[PDB]
RNA sequence: GAGCUGUAAGUAAGCUUUGAUCCAGAGAUUUCCGAAUGGGGAAACCCAGCAUGAGUUAUGUCAUGUUAUCGAUAUGUGAAUACAUAGCAUAUCAGAAGGCACACCCGGAGAACUGAAACAUCUUAGUACCCGGAGGAAGAGAAAGAAAAUUCGAUUCCCUUAGUAGCGGCGAGCGAAACGGGAAGAGCCCAAACCAACAAGCUUGCUUGUUGGGGUUGUAGGACACUCUAUACGGAGUUACAAAGGACGACAUUAGACGAAUCAUCUGGAAAGAUGAAUCAAAGAAGGUAAUAAUCCUGUAGUCGAAAAUGUUGUCUCUCUUGAGUGGAUCCUGAGUACGACGGAGCACGUGAAAUUCCGUCGGAAUCUGGGAGGACCAUCUCCUAAGGCUAAAUACUCUCUAGUGACCGAUAGUGAACCAGUACCGUGAGGGAAAGGUGAAAAGCACCCCGGAAGGGGAGUGAAAUAGAACCUGAAACCGUGUGCU
RNA sequence: UGAGUAGCGAAAGACGGGUGAGAAUCCCGUCCACCGAUUGACUAAGGUUUCCAGAGGAAGGCUCGUCCGCUCUGGGUUAGUCGGGUCCUAAGCUGAGGCCGACAGGCGUAGGCGAUGGAUAACAGGUUGAUAUUCCUGUACCACCUAUAAUCGUUUUAAUCG
RNA sequence: UAGAUAGAAAAUAGGUGCCCGUACCGCAAACCGACACAGGUAGUCAAGAUGAGAAUUCUAAGGUGAGCGAGCGAACUCUCGU
């Protein structure tokens, strides 16, 4: 996927958007991923499990990938991805900008 | 173990490693019955590891054909 | 070949009073005979065996969920050991 | 499986016909007759149609 | 290029930027049964020989290789029976076997219901089934052709001729071909005469046989005799025309890479919708994303890309290879053949006036001044040159792979089978043969409390919704209940 | 719908004590009754885990169910001598060559396969929840192998094998 | 016997001896009968009293009380006694 563990995206559709955070976790298989703060789950967690303590857990839980869009390096704007090569190796540059994004 | 130290390895070396790793796969499987095993993955290590020097051990007595 | 003869030990109530008798029970390859696992057990063990005795097991019916099927068929030996002793554990 | 064994000879189907026109399946068989002929230059005795043996065509021994 | 150890959640233990998992090419491994092939056998099992090896004091035990049958080619031995012929023994063979794509093709054998308003000729039909043989196609094929002119010039296939000409208890029905227009096109090799070498009979006359050369036809050709032409100059080729290779190059297939352009607000759980204002387009195909998106993702147009294997091609190489004319003295030009009679069959053609073509049985030519055909037959004329062989393409079909398409189905439909279906189940067996899809955007899959043994439920909570809570979208009718206005 | 209707598949139970949320139906006890050339004990086919222990009560069980041939979890079958193979053959099957036959294939010789028959060495006792002529104890037998051997042989043999 | 070959072994001691089956039901609720079905299913053993007996009645060894019950004690049907 264009967006990858580590970046910093906006959400750019769902409850969440216009929200920005660090992707923590990728599904490459469900083309989902996890960005904190994002899409909060409030799960019931049965204290009778492994956990002694229990009650309502809150955690992200995934998002589609084509919801969050990578933040320009240089002006922070919302930017599509393209790829150089640059001495035989791919490179993520900010359709905006021009920059690598890594 | 990975093929290039196989490669490495002489005949008679990759005969004995055979031998050994075996050996330790025998024990892993007696531990597992017995449940003395937690780490279960060694197994699967040791059998790939055989699988490797095996292959090692046929391409060289193929291309000595 | 001997640790491809034995497979595994068998360990039950019934196995364990054989161990008070000294006799270790083994599920072996249902291909081997007799005289291969008692060469295996010496082999392996360093014992002396004073005898085995050998048995097989039908695949037996097992059922999980929807699906039927069947266990793997199993030989077991039984080692009765004439000098030495094995620690299983 | 019979049939000369000079000329492949054998025989043939077709129809016996009634003065009806009736019509029921029949053979023509092969004349073949177990004659001694030299075989790859020995004696065998074979199957070998009378029109083969014809005009000594065929070798008798 | 960052996750991964399948369905398949879980736990555990782990792997992985020193590049996992994953994708493509190549390779290694590949138990047992099965043609099954050491022998046997009620498939997936049992029991051996031989050789070599492991182990044991030794036996027992074990490992690997090999050992079926037939065929062919060699070697040895060799009965009645003398010579040697059965036979026997050994060695070699990527020799055969068996399967299937319920298709297509060729051949052997070959129904019946049915139609004829009955039924026997006839029809169904040379169909179904069975059997053998294939090939990627098969079959056919370079005139003993079609014809009747200004003739054409192998075969196959399409249109037409034409439901015509014919056939037919002249009933039911069956039903051409030539011409013309098209697709595709390609032509060759033997037998014989004759020459040379070799071997047998030993006229040791010159007969027979093998090999090579020569030769291939209707405008008659060839041998033979003579005259030119060349020793690969030229020409041709593994699709026939003889048959194996090699080098290099190109293209294609089997993974991939790059790939333009949108923001804001309103409603809403969520915006792609509406509104406003923009942008790209060789890209407005399509799918997905929390509702309906050219500009969010995967993509699309366009461009690029291969270590390796495979396929198709081009040039070199390689291999093979003479080509014409004149003459009419002699010779050759396919024999138990053509053909005839009887009995059958096939020809659209049912025996008919029945040519043309095959099978069985019996008889049986001619030899270029020859032989066959033009629908009995004869003459004339015209056209061909049988009784040997090969041959691509245009045609048929689809188990299969790749990319697509549909005024085709949408869970009683569509496959029998959207789902763990040729399953469950039924049958001794061949065989017959189902039912069964949908929570939600996300599992957020209901912590906790309460009644209850549990099941089940009431709250609480998650969620837009639980009145979406597990065959969980919607939820008709039959049918079953509770209450009630009028009776 | 028929309808809370027919039926609930040969029979003798009673009570006490347990267990349990729940008991005519489960466990234990006493008494009673039934079969007893047998409803008892083996065992060949056939079945194929139904066997034992612990747990359960949705469905199955013609009622109930705390129970079960049901469900869940884990177990259980031990052989030189028992039966079969490494022995034999009957009927039958198969069948190298072979004979016959449109094809397919049919028949059949040698040779194989094939028990329902022939041959063939182990008995008593003890033991588990579940196996026992199989495990254990005691005491045997059979085939084979190795070593030492009273004695006999030593190439027409003469001991020995056949 | 044809054949074979230096060597053979009464005894003593020691050792070796595979594969398949083995659970359980098996006149039955586990087999063939769609069923926890009054049917069918080869062979073996089979005590006492009585008796000719493997008949008869009652018992032994051993096993069993049968997978709906509780009442009532009409017609009628069935089985049985007078
Ligand atoms: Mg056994
Ligand atoms: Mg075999
Ligand atoms: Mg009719
Ligand atoms: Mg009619
Ligand atoms: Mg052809
Ligand atoms: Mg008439
Ligand atoms: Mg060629
Ligand atoms: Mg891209
Ligand atoms: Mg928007
Ligand atoms: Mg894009
Ligand atoms: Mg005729
Ligand atoms: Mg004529
Ligand atoms: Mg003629
Ligand atoms: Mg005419
Ligand atoms: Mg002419
Ligand atoms: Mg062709
Ligand atoms: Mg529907
Ligand atoms: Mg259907
Ligand atoms: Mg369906
Ligand atoms: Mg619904
Ligand atoms: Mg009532
Ligand atoms: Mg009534
Ligand atoms: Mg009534
Ligand atoms: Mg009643
Ligand atoms: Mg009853
Ligand atoms: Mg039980
Ligand atoms: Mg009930
Ligand atoms: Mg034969
Ligand atoms: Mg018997
Ligand atoms: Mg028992
Ligand atoms: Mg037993
Ligand atoms: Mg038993
Ligand atoms: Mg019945
Ligand atoms: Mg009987
Ligand atoms: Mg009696």
């Amino acid at each position: 996927m264009h967006i990858k563990k580590g970046d910093n995206v906006k959400v750019i559709a769902g409850k969440d958007k216009g929200k920005e955070g660090k992707v923590i976790a990728t599904l490459p298989k469900k083309d989902r991923v996890v960005v904190e703060g994002v899409n909060i789950m409030k799960k019931h967690q049965k204290p009778t499990q492994l956990n002694p303590e229990g009650g309502i857990l809150e955690t992200e839980a995934a998002i589609h990938v084509s919801n969050v869009q990578l933040l320009d390096p240089k002006t922070n704007e919302p930017t599509r991805v393209g790829y150089k090569f640059v001495d035989g190796k791919k490179v993520r540059i900010a359709k905006k900008s021009g920059e690598e994004i890594k | 173990m990975k093929a290039k130290e196989i490669r490495d390895l002489t005949t008679s070396e990759i005969e004995e490693q055979i031998k050994s790793s075996k050996e330790e796969l025998f024990n892993l499987r007696f531990q597992l019955a017995t449940g003395q095993l937690e780490e279960t993955a060694r197994i699967r290590t040791v059998r790939k590891t055989i699988a490797r020097l095996k292959t090692v051990a046929r391409e060289r007595e193929i291309e000595q054909s | 070949e001997a640790r491809d003869i034995l497979k595994r030990p068998v360990i039950t109530e019934k196995s364990s009073e054989a161990m008070a008798e000294d006799k270790y029970t083994f599920d072996v390859d249902t291909r081997v005979n007799k005289t291969q696992v008692k060469m295996a057990v010496e082999e392996i063990f360093n014992v002396k065996v004073a005898s085995v005795n050998i048995m097989n097991y039908k695949p037996k019916k097992k059922r999980m969920g929807r699906y039927q099927g069947y266990t793997n068929k199993r030989r077991k030996a039984i080692v009765t050991l004439k000098e030495g002793s094995i620690d299983l554990f | 499986g019979k049939q000369c064994f000079v000329t492949g000879r054998k025989a043939s189907t077709g129809n016996r016909r009634s003065h009806a026109l009736n019509s029921t399946k029949r053979r023509w068989n092969a004349n073949l007759q177990k004659v001694r002929i030299l075989v790859d230059g020995k004696p065998k005795k074979v199957w070998v149609s009378a029109r083969a043996l014809k005009s000594g065509k065929v070798t008798r021994v």
